[PDB]
């Protein structure tokens, strides 16, 4: 299988700019490399196609090129809509195979997030489950890590998280972590603490409280 | 304006089969190679095979040529997928295209043994202020939230869901609000899951 590689998986970008994406295959293709946008909504359209054509509907704004085993597209200058996902893909050989992507962003000032902590409710502890809940808001970069800590152990498999698609107004993300644990496992701990590390902060942020306090 | 409708998409059981659909208009459908391509949750497009205009040649990718089943019917202007013994791994968004020229929008498959189940609604109490309301063990998706019906906007986010172990989605929604307020103003969420008819409307406070 011919795999094809986008090392870029997120670009950072302002409107205006001129942007370009890599790709690159595993063994030459002879040009049978096609360009993809896939928007926020998830609509995909073709932008190139055979390494330079433009396919119909696209503006010229977007052109590709390369040969063998490297291929660029390159937007020339950044529109709103152009933020995106963009997949390369060859058609060379069966099965056709598609690039891991790169998503576009705006990029703006390093931002440190805002973080609280939120302890399960009396309410869910009826119920045999404790949820407790980290909020990191409105940070810059993406990249962020959240360490969850119960009476100092490291909770590992315990926890998922997601993130908000990048801010329209003021260009950042926020990031929601939740730890789960049984009610039982909850009424033996008392201290319960979310470690933030992100660029904008000199030193990790930890936020923390003491169970029935 | 060439248009491709995809159709027949829904929840199906770990073992089960489906067969989606793709009604072509504004082309010759009969002149054109046609291809399924999908995408699973958070992932990138994945090629899944292309058919040939008289279906002489079908050609899959090797992983999935057992499983699945490409056809036409060009009389009907329609392309089909057959799925058999789906699998958690074939939960995605279904792509048929002409040629890789023309995209059809996309019918979800979601392949999951977990029942329709409303969300239960927790607090996520403050003590500038967050606060917000955990909507937990809910499915299938989606479910919305606002706050205050719709008057509070501002300073909101709500988070995508996260797919339990159970099987169930969860997700958080929250807002910050000016510390001062917290006395004074009333702060609701208000859930609606669709899919099980629930709506609730969960009060946070201090």
């Amino acid at each position: 299988d011919i795999q094809m590689t986008q090392t870029t998986s997120s670009l950072s970008a302002s409107l205006g700019d001129r942007v370009t994406i890599s790709c690159s295959a595993s063994q030459g293709i002879s040009n049978y490399l096609n360009w993809f946008q896939q928007k926020p909504d998830g609509t995909v359209k073709l932008l190139i196609y055979y390494t330079s054509s433009l396919h119909s509907g696209v503006p010229s704004r977007f052109s590709g090129s390369g040969s063998g085993t490297d291929y660029s597209l390159t937007i020339s200058n950044l529109e709103p809509e152009d933020i995106a996902t963009y997949y390369c893909q060859q058609y060379r050989k069966l099965p056709y195979t598609f690039g891991g992507g790169t998503k576009l962003e705006i990029k703006r000032t390093v931002a440190a997030p805002s973080v609280f902590i939120f302890p399960p409710s009396d309410e869910q502890l009826k119920s045999g489950t404790a949820s407790v809940v980290c909020l990191l808001n409105n940070f810059y970069p993406r990249e962020a890590k959240v360490q969850w800590k119960v009476d100092n152990a490291l909770q590992s498999g315990n926890s998922q998280e997601s993130v908000t698609e990048q801010d329209s107004k003021d260009s950042t993300y926020s990031l929601s972590s939740t730890l789960t644990l049984s009610k039982a496992d909850y009424e033996k701990h008392k201290v319960y603490a979310c470690e933030v590390t992100h660029q904008g902060l000199s030193s990790p942020v930890t936020k923390s409280f003491n169970r029935g306090e | 304006e060439v248009k491709l409708l995809e159709s027949g998409g829904g929840l199906v059981q770990p073992g089960g089969s489906l067969k989606i659909s793709c009604a072509a208009s504004g082309f010759d459908f009969s002149r054109y190679w046609m291809n399924w391509v999908r995408q699973a949750p958070g992932k990138g497009l994945e090629w899944i095979g292309e058919i040939n205009p008289d279906s002489s040649t079908i050609n899959y990718t090797p992983s999935l040529k057992d499983k699945f089943i490409i056809s036409r019917d060009n009389a009907k202007n329609t392309l089909y997928l057959q799925m058999s013994k789906v699998r958690s791994e074939d939960t995605a968004i279904y792509y048929c295209a002409r040629q890789m020229g023309y995209w059809g929008q996309g019918t979800t498959l979601t392949v999951s043994s977990a029942s329709t189940k409303g969300p239960s609604v927790f607090p996520l109490a403050p003590s500038t202020a967050a606060l917000g309301c955990l909507v937990k063990d809910y499915f299938p998706e989606p479910v919305t939230v606002s706050w205050n019906s719709g008057a509070l906007t501002s300073g909101v986010h709500t988070f995508p869901a996260v797919l339990q172990s159970s099987g169930l989605y969860s997700l958080s929604s929250v807002v910050t609000v000016p510390s001062s307020s917290l006395g004074t103003q009333t702060y609701i969420c208000n859930v609606n899951h669709k899919p099980s008819n629930t709506k609730v409307d969960k009060k946070v406070e201090p």
